[PDB]
């Protein structure tokens, strides 16, 4: 839905890369190298990172009144 | 010699064009189409114990989704959200042109309202289908729901 | 072509004519109904087939041929509820779609419902299956052959196009994995907080 | 479901649901339009060596020799204790709408569905030659499935027959009475509606 | 059944000699030669209620076979393991082999279960 | 199998539960009779002055409140068929949970519609199953 | 008793006191309300 | 408790039919009716005799 | 004419006639009686309705086995008041002699051979 604060294996702070990883990878680079540079080599971190869906785009759309 | 990928757009494109719920939506299109109509003319004709007295359907046709608010109201249209929500019937309205036979005189064909049919999601019967994605959203409707 | 069976009945009755010249004609049966007879199956069942893959008649008819040494008949089938798979026609041991068609494809200009009504793919049930011969790749394709497969893999299902190297488990893994993959938690849909 | 039996004595029995009993090939072929054994004969085949296997069945009905004593005969078993005539129409009635309505319910019809009853018989006599196999109930060719298209309208012919029953009842009420003539106050919409 | 026994053989007689699933195997810890011989060698034979798979179109099992066709890999024969992986109609041919247990535990059940009440 | 709890307290597999509970305030035949929603004060079959602590005064609990146990979420008293009762919602005795959503309508025929919808955490623990794509 | 009328994503608001025929909002025909979070602080423990 | 009912009335009938001098074949049918009632009141499900049902259809 | 019904009542509570035949002569009475009085064809339509729906698809239905005396006493109860209101309609006082006795019988539990199925 929303990217996790810390890395489930090891608690590491993933979720302020997603906007640039994010961005670069959209942007036409591939996503190993900005992996690298970024700061993520344990791939317990790239698989949270590669493997994001980023739901919460389309849920605001859907927002329980409450 | 086609190779991998060149059989692979084959079989996305068939997947595109064609949901992956295609055959509930093409019986209900079919049923739509010509078996309204066919189980109106295998009826036939409607002939009473009187002999003057007679009636003849000649069409059917179905109206855009709707319900009764009123007891006479004008059948405002609703969405299948608003239908999901308060407990209703996504059901379209039945109109069948039966002209009534009196004292054998054709007289003037008249269409009445015989009943409300739910239809299915995403089929011809609902605006829903042919509906933008930005649409769907403002509605309430999931885009990617095949219906 | 095909001769009534009241027709023949006649004919040999009314009219002086060989039992034996109709006994090796071809039965022509329709939707399960005896129609008529015919000079020879193969032949009346090939120009069916080509009438509907030049449009002239409509793609749901499926003809089949049977010529069993003690029997041959054709059966003619266009009702509604036959499950039918599509095929890409091979002719010749070469493919009716080309090159051609698959770039059209990447670029978009026609579709698979473009394809199939030009004849290059056409859907058969499985009474016309019964006399096709099918390759699973272009490497395995012989002039004998008569149909080749879109997608090999496409045998599955939803669920079972789930699994990774499927080809490497066990049956009974893959039906479990199908049967329990439908309990698995996740987004239903993206409306699910609105929905009741 | 109309069920035909080959019994030890190569006599072939024909049963369906209203009608108690075995009816015999010949007879029911008989009651339906053919005149002559000659004629049942050549319906049922055209090769002599299947054709030869008739003759019990049409000795066992050499008794009926025109239309009305294989009608009566039905009428017998349809319905016991009326007269002669009303036994008649009553085996009419059961023949015409009971028997093989697909192929029509209509008196013209009725020589058309005695054809295929022939056929039918030939299948039998095919299996029992040993030329083929029994049809296999599990082959895609033999199955068909039905989805909301066939259920449905099949759901809108029930409903719309109970609609038209309940119209015309009103409809004569309001007619011995006395009413206005308008329809659009007699329409009782609901019981579609509710019905579906 | 003698070239599936034959490749078998020929499977642990390469394999090395001590590897977890050999120790497994040769243990008794939930493994058996068979487990072995599938998953290295080759599958071997796949019959249905006994026999080749012979439920299909007429005297062919599969529209991907010639008429009439009596060859090994036509009738529910897999030459392949599941480290090799199974080409499509190996794979079909499998699943039909392994789809009796399925019922067959359902119905032994209740049989089992009326037989031990009586 | 055995899962990593360090992962699991970082929200690994967490997941939300939601039940909805929805009445119909239903007209009979007879002299205006409804079933009118309110909060219940002194009819028969009253549950105890304890179980009504959360519901509003319009009869249906607001949202994002606890619900334990036994709670009533909306408050209907009902006439006899042949002097009031209590048709209220108990929430179910085992499930506990937060009041997610609470949503009024009308019927088609005329009668109020609410359903309250209530959301349970789940943290994964012994005894969870979990199952890999392969059938494990 | 605040509520909300459902018209988009929370359309205005709605007081019990408003009085209408069944329930709609004075602004728009939109049959359908929903109760709001009521306005206390609610303690949420971090597990 | 309905069947018990339906046996009760339908014997107080009988008796009204008995005592107000009824032709004797509707007395054997309004007997064979309460010997039906009882018969079903033990064992409804028996074979050759068709099972009471409610109003709903329900056996 | 309603004597002719009466007896055709009589009839048919004799047993002497089955089902078939009885729905025949009933709907040429009623006929009749539409042409008469549409009082008496409704009740007539009532009587019929319920025979049909105690008779349809019987074991029997209008064979040479006789009608179970329970089942023409049910029916004969289910029909009684439409019975008296017939006879109300015309008096014979042969014919109205042995409906005179006959009341409605209110039952719980009815012996329907048709169910809802069919
Ligand atoms: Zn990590
Ligand atoms: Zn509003």
């Amino acid at each position: 839905m929303i990217i996790p604060i810390r890395c489930f294996t090891c608690g590491a702070v993933v979720a302020d890369k997603w906007e640039p990883f994010s961005n670069r990878v959209m942007g036409g680079e591939d996503p190993e190298k900005v992996l690298t540079e970024l700061g993520v080599n344990r791939y317990c971190c790239r698989r949270m990172l590669l493997s994001h869906v980023n739901i919460i785009r389309e849920i605001i759309h859907y927002t329980r009144p409450i | 010699m086609l190779d991998t990928e060149s059989r692979w757009a084959i079989a996305e494109s068939f997947f595109k064009t064609r949901g992956l719920v295609r055959q509930h939506l093409d019986s209900f299109n079919d049923f739509l189409r010509n078996k309204l109509q066919q189980v109106i003319y295998e009826q036939g004709e409607i002939v009473t114990e009187v002999p003057g007295l007679k009636i003849k359907l000649g069409k059917i046709r179905y109206e855009k989704p709707s319900i009764r608010e009123t007891d006479k109201g004008p059948m405002r249209e609703i969405t299948p959200m608003e239908a999901r929500l308060r407990n209703l019937t996504y059901s379209s309205p039945i109109f069948l042109s039966m002209i009534p036979v009196e004292n054998n005189i054709e007289g003037e064909p008249i269409e009445i309202y015989i009943g409300d049919l739910p239809i299915m999601l995403k089929s011809v019967a609902d605006p829903t289908s042919n509906l933008p994605i930005d649409k769907l959203i403002e509605i309430g409707e999931d885009p990617k729901d095949p219906g | 072509g095909v001769v009534s069976v009241e027709d023949v009945i006649r004919r040999i009755s009314e009219q002086n004519e060989d039992v034996e010249k109709y006994m090796s004609w071809s039965k022509v049966y329709l939707n399960g109904r005896l129609l008529g007879y015919y000079e020879d199956g193969k032949e009346l069942a090939k120009k069916i087939r080509e009438s509907r893959r030049q449009g002239k008649l409509s793609d749901e008819v499926n003809v089949a041929y049977i010529a069993t040494d003690y029997l041959n008949e054709v059966h003619i089938n266009c009702d509604a509820g036959r499950v039918r798979r599509p095929l890409i026609i091979v002719n010749n041991g070469t493919p009716l779609v080309d090159t051609e068609d698959i770039k059209k494809l990447k670029n978009g200009e026609i579709t698979f419902d473009d394809l199939v009504k030009q004849g290059k793919i056409e859907f058969i049930d499985a009474e016309e299956e019964e006399n096709a011969y099918v390759a699973l790749n272009p490497q395995d394709l012989t002039p004998d052959h008569t149909h080749l497969e879109i997608w090999p893999s496409a045998i599955l299902g939803i669920i079972a196009s789930i699994i990774p190297y499927p080809e490497h488990n066990q049956s009974p893994r893959n039906t479990y994995q199908s049967a329990m993959a439908k309990q698995s938690l996740g987004l239903y849909a993206s409306n699910y907080q609105i929905r009741t | 479901q109309v069920m035909i039996e080959r019994l030890k004595d190569s006599t072939i029995q024909i049963s369906f649901a209203t009608v108690p009993g075995r009816i015999p090939f010949a007879i029911i072929m008989r009651a339906l339009g053919f005149v002559t054994d000659r004629d049942i004969v050549y319906a049922v085949s055209l090769d002599p060596q299947i054709q030869n296997e008739l003759l019990p069945s049409l000795e066992q009905a050499s008794s009926i020799t025109s239309a009305e004593e294989a009608l009566d005969f039905i009428g017998n078993r349809v319905a016991i204790g009326q007269k002669r005539e009303n036994r008649i129409q009553k085996a009419e009635q059961v023949i015409d709408k009971y028997f093989l309505p697909h192929l029509g319910t209509s008196p013209e019809d009725r020589k058309k569905k005695g054809y295929y009853l022939a056929s039918a018989v030939n299948k039998i006599l095919e299996l029992y030659l040993g030329r083929r196999e029994p049809d296999d109930k599990d082959h895609y060719a033999n199955k068909r499935v039905r989805l909301a298209g066939d259920l449905f309208t099949s759901l809108f012919r029930v409903a719309f027959k109970a609609f038209v029953k309940d119209l015309v009842y009103q409809l004569e009420k309001s007619k011995v009475r006395g009413r206005r003539l308008s329809l659009t106050a007699l329409v009782r919409a609901d019981i579609i509606t509710e019905r579906i | 059944d003698k070239l599936r026994k034959v490749a078998g053989e020929i499977a642990t007689k390469y394999l090395d000699p001590f590897n977890n699933v050999y120790i497994m195997a040769i243990t008794g810890a939930r493994g058996s030669e068979l487990n072995i011989t599938q998953m290295t060698a080759l599958l071997g034979q796949q019959s249905v209620r006994g026999e080749r798979i012979r439920r299909g179109y007429r005297e062919r099992t599969l529209s991907l076979f010639k008429y009439g066709d009596i060859a090994p890999e036509a009738r529910g024969f897999v030459k392949n393991s599941f480290m090799r992986g199974l080409s499509p109609y190996e794979m079909f041919f499998h699943a039909a082999g392994g789809r009796e247990g399925l019922v067959d535990t359902a119905v032994k059940t209740s049989q089992s279960g009326y037989m031990q009440r009586r | 199998i055995i899962m990593n709890k360090s992962s699991i307290e970082r929200g690994m597999y967490r997941s939300t539960f939601f039940r909805l509970y929805s009445t119909e305030e239903v007209k009979y035949p007879g002299g205006q009779e409804d079933k009118i929603i309110t909060p219940e004060a002194g009819v028969k079959g009253y549950k105890g002055k304890d179980y009504y602590r959360l519901l509003e005064d319009n009869g249906v609990v607001s949202p994002e409140v606890e619900v334990k146990g036994g709670d009533v979420l909306i408050g209907k008293v009902s006439p006899p068929r042949f002097a009031k009762r209590d048709t209220s919602i108990v929430t179910r005795h085992g499930e506990n949970g937060i009041v997610d959503l609470v949503l009024i309508t009308e019927t088609l025929e005329g009668n109020k519609l609410v359903k309250v919808r209530v959301r349970d955490l789940r943290i994964p623990e012994i005894g969870d199953k979990f199952a890999t794509r392969h059938g494990q | 008793a605040k509520y909300r009328c459902g018209k988009c994503w929370k359309e205005l608001d709605d007081d019990q006191l408003k009085t209408l025929p069944g329930v709609r909002c004075p602004y728009c025909g939109y049959r359908i309300i929903y109760m709001v979070r009521k306005p206390t602080v609610k303690i949420v423990k971090a597990i | 408790t309905h069947k018990l009912v339906d046996i009760i009335r339908l014997n107080e009938r009988l008796k009204e039919s008995i005592e107000a001098g009824a032709p004797q074949l509707i007395i054997e049918d309004l007997w064979d009716l309460l010997q039906y009632h009882v018969a079903t009141y033990f064992d409804n499900e028996i074979p050759g005799l068709p099972p009471a049902k409610h109003r709903s259809g329900r056996p | 004419y309603e004597t002719h019904v009466l007896d055709d009542l009589m009839e048919f509570y004799e047993g002497v006639i089955g089902y078939p035949e009885i729905d025949l002569r009933l709907a040429g009475e009623e006929a009749w009686l539409k042409g008469v009085n549409p009082e008496l064809a409704e009740a007539v339509k009532k009587i019929i309705k319920t025979i049909r729906r105690y008779l349809e698809g019987s074991p029997y239905d209008g064979s040479e086995k006789p009608i179970p005396r329970y089942i023409i006493a049910e029916i004969f109860s289910q029909i009684a008041p439409e019975v008296q209101l017939l006879v109300n309609a015309l008096d014979t006082e042969g014919k109205y002699g042995f409906l005179k006795h006959i009341k409605k019988l209110n039952l719980n539990s009815l012996a329907m051979l048709s169910k809802n199925y069919n």
